[PDB]
């Protein structure tokens, strides 16, 4: 249960998951300048075998419902990107940035399927144009 | 995409190093330069080569020396094309992985019963950092039995057929105490087990 | 007294006491302490020898590391006295130092000829430390003979099959091995594998 | 002197079998998340060349072992807790019994695999000055 790759790039578009499916991981990364601490966390794991779905872990930086997952809050120093992986079930939701407009024909979501042994994405059909 | 040729570098008994490319898949024959420095160390400076090996006219390698050589520190080689700078493969080796040592020496038997005989052997320089692979066959055999060996320099034989005859045989290699090297040493002269 | 302990370089340390004269309803027990990991073991001593009492301590699944060549384990020989423990023996226990390991296990015939036999064994609860610096001993019994009379032959390594040479033909023989770790400055050969009977092949 | 020279070679030799294990462990064809685990950021020493060193292993233990969690699959079945907390205490044996020494980290991050095979390649240096 996890996706080999992620989510394809659509240009002039990001994605973003409005709930994630329980086993998703989160990376401990920093703003530039800054390092995860000393025996610290690689990541945030997403369990929620008890029905109420938490995060197992909780990043740090210092100087150099019901089913899901939420977006977990943001800690002290980020980077600007967050790098989750995502596991099979899992969707994605594209749309064009400030500044472009969409062009929809089918489904503007991603979702991570099985096939016999293997992992894919669904191609979004969705263009942006300035 | 204009690809400069691969650079391989051995450490030979960790006594010296040969650094070699082949040059003439180009056009032009060119004396191509390599330089090199340690990284993430001291004496993380620029060198040039001051030791070229030609083939044909043209450079073909470069011979580093002991006093040059550290293994444990990520060693970095470029080479250079001298006329466009613009092109240069760079290559982060370990060292302690391509070293190869000389063939093992002093091949001897001895029994400890009638029915039972050891063998005993030595390297160059390096010792409790080899492993070795022993092969043997007899008159009857149609192929090699190996078995590999650790830093005792010893292999038992429990069972002779004293009317058959033995020929012995020992490679060594560094690895996986000092190094991960993956070659092996030439073989040894062979020794025998007379009929 | 005498108390005796060896590690088997796994999850298993089994124990040997003797004691001199003991009364009855004597309730004894080993006690291991770890001086750097987070858990206890104990177990009942029980009677072997008309003065010997014999104990297994089980440290977790048969195949698991549970020690190191830097433990120490604190050893100790409880008896109960009314309501409270007294100590009969202790001892500071090197588990590396202190090996033998399980007898070789698998033993079969791979190859069988007329005046040869190759046999084969697997070693069964042996320490990835080790790699390679183990050491084999193997004896062959032969119609005429006892197994005390028979030759230990040799293998100063790790190599799980041998090659027996000058055998009678169409004979009954049978065959035994053991394993020893190079590490340990009171290390021991483990018990010999259960024989292997086998049988060599007719000639013309 | 011998004797102390040859526990430490043996210490050593031990802790090295534990990282290279775990390397060949995650490192081959039939890990299906190794690719995912390359994302993950390690933090290297600046300089590694005494046993005081290992306070920087000692450091990136604990997420060494997150890591392994997710290793964790039918194939090496190689049960984290027992082996982190075996390499731990060999590790504090080896660097020894004053504990001063504040670690420094290098600016650039590593891979796993980049990280294993740092610390290797320092065991192995020690071990090889040692006979
Ligand atoms: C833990 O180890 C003990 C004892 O094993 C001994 O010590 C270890 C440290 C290793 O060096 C071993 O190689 C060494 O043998 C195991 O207990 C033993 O179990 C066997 C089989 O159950 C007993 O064999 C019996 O022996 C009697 C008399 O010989 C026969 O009549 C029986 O048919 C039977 O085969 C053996 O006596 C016993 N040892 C003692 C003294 O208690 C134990 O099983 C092992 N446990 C695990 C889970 O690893
Ligand atoms: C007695 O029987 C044993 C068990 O079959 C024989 O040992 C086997 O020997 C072969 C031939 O060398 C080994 O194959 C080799 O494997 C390695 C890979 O690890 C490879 O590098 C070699 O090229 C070769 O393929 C085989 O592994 C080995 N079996 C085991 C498990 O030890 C032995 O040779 C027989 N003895 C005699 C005298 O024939
Ligand atoms: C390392 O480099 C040296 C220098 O090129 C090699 O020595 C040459 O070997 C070849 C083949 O025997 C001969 O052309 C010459 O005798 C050597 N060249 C001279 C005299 O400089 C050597 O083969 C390389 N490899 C090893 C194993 O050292
Ligand atoms: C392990 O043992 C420590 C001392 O235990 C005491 O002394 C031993 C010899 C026995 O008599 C035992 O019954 C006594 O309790 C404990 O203090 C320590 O907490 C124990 N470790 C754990 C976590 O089990
Ligand atoms: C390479 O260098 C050597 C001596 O420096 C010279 O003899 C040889 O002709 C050179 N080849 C060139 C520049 O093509
Ligand atoms: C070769 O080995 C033997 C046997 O151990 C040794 O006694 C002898 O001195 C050695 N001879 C040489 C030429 O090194």
């Amino acid at each position: 249960e996890l996706c080999d790759d992620d989510p394809p790039e659509i240009p002039h578009a990001t994605f973003k998951a409005m709930a994630y499916k329980e086993g998703t991981m989160l990376n401990c990364e920093c703003k530039r300048g800054f390092r995860r601490i000393k025996s610290g966390s690689l990541y945030m794991l997403c369990t929620g075998s008890s029905s109420h779905s938490s995060w197992d872990n909780q990043c740090q930086c210092t100087s150099s419902l019901p089913g899901h997952c939420r977006e977990p809050p943001p800690w002290e120093n980020e980077a600007t990107e967050r790098i989750y992986h995502f596991v099979v079930g899992q969707m994605v939701y594209y749309q064009c940035v400030q500044g472009y407009r969409a062009l929809h024909r089918g489904p503007a979501e991603s979702v991570c399927k099985m096939t016999h042994g293997k992992t894919r994405w669904t191609q979004p059909q969705l263009i942006c144009t300035g | 995409t204009l690809p400069l040729p691969e650079v391989q570098c051995f450490v030979f008994n960790v006594e010296y190093m040969n650094c070699t490319w082949q040059s003439s898949s180009e056009p032009q024959p060119t004396n191509l330069t390599l330089h090199y420095w340690y990284k993430n160390s001291d004496n993380d400076k620029v060198q040039k080569c001051s030791h070229y090996l030609f083939s044909e006219e043209i450079t073909s390698g470069c011979q580093l020396q002991k006093k040059e050589i550290h293994l444990y520190q990520t060693f970095v080689v470029q080479l250079q094309d001298p006329r466009e700078p613009r092109r240069q493969a760079t290559q982060m080796l370990k060292l302690q992985n391509l070293v190869i040592p000389w063939a093992p020496e002093n091949l001897t038997l001895h029994k400890l019963s009638e029915s039972q005989l050891e063998l005993n052997w030595n390297n160059r320089f390096l010792n409790h950092c080899l492993e070795h692979l022993v092969q043997y066959r007899t008159d009857w055999d149609h192929s090699w039995t190996e078995q590999s060996v650790d830093y005792r320099h010893k292999f038992s034989l429990p069972s002779v057929d004293g009317q058959k005859r033995y020929t012995f045989r020992v490679r060594s290699r560094f690895n996986p105490l000092c190094g991960s090297a993956q070659h092996w040493s030439e073989w040894s002269h062979p020794i025998h087990w007379g009929s | 007294s005498q108390f005796t302990c060896f590690y088997n370089s796994r999850a298993n340390i089994s124990c040997v006491w003797s004691q001199d004269g003991a009364l009855q309803d004597t309730s004894c027990q080993v006690h291991a302490w770890p001086d750097r990991r987070r858990w206890n073991q104990t177990c009942e001593l029980l009677p072997v020898s008309q003065a010997s009492w014999a104990c297994n301590l089980i440290l977790g699944a048969p195949d698991s590391q549970k020690l190191t060549t830097v433990d120490i384990v604190t050893l100790r020989v409880l008896c109960r006295e009314g309501v409270r423990w007294r100590v009969m023996a202790i001892q500071d226990f090197k588990p590396f130092e202190n090996l033998r390991l399980m007898a070789p296990i698998s033993l079969q015939v791979v190859h069988v000829e007329t005046h040869r036999c190759n046999i084969s064994w697997e070693i069964s609860q042996a320490s990835h430390y080790f790699e390679r610096h183990l050491e084999f001993e193997a004896r062959t019994l032969s119609p005429g003979h006892t197994w005390e009379e028979a030759p230990l032959l040799t293998l100063k390594q790790k190599q799980e099959w041998i090659c027996l040479e000058t055998l009678t033909p169409d004979t009954q023989y049978e065959f035994q091995v053991r394993v020893k770790p190079l590490q340990g400055e009171f290390t021991t050969w483990s018990p010999w594998s259960q024989p292997l009977a086998f049988r060599t092949k007719t000639g013309h | 002197t011998s004797s102390s020279t040859k526990k430490t070679q043996l210490q050593l030799e031990h802790l090295l079998l534990d990282l290279q294990m775990i390397l060949n462990g995650i490192n081959n064809y039939k890990n299906p998340k190794l690719t995912r685990m390359l994302t993950f950021k390690f933090y290297m020493p600046k300089k590694a060349t005494e046993l005081k060193h290992l306070q920087c292993l000692e450091e990136e233990l604990k997420p060494l072992e997150e890591v392994l969690n997710l290793a964790q699959s039918k194939n090496f079945h190689l049960r984290p807790r027992d082996l982190i907390s075996n390499i731990n205490v060999i590790v504090l044996e080896l660097k020894g019994s004053e504990t001063t020494f504040m670690c420094e980290y290098a600016d650039e991050t590593a891979t796993i695999v980049e990280f294993l095979n740092r610390w290797i390649t320092f065991a192995q240096s020690i071990i090889s000055t040692l006979t």
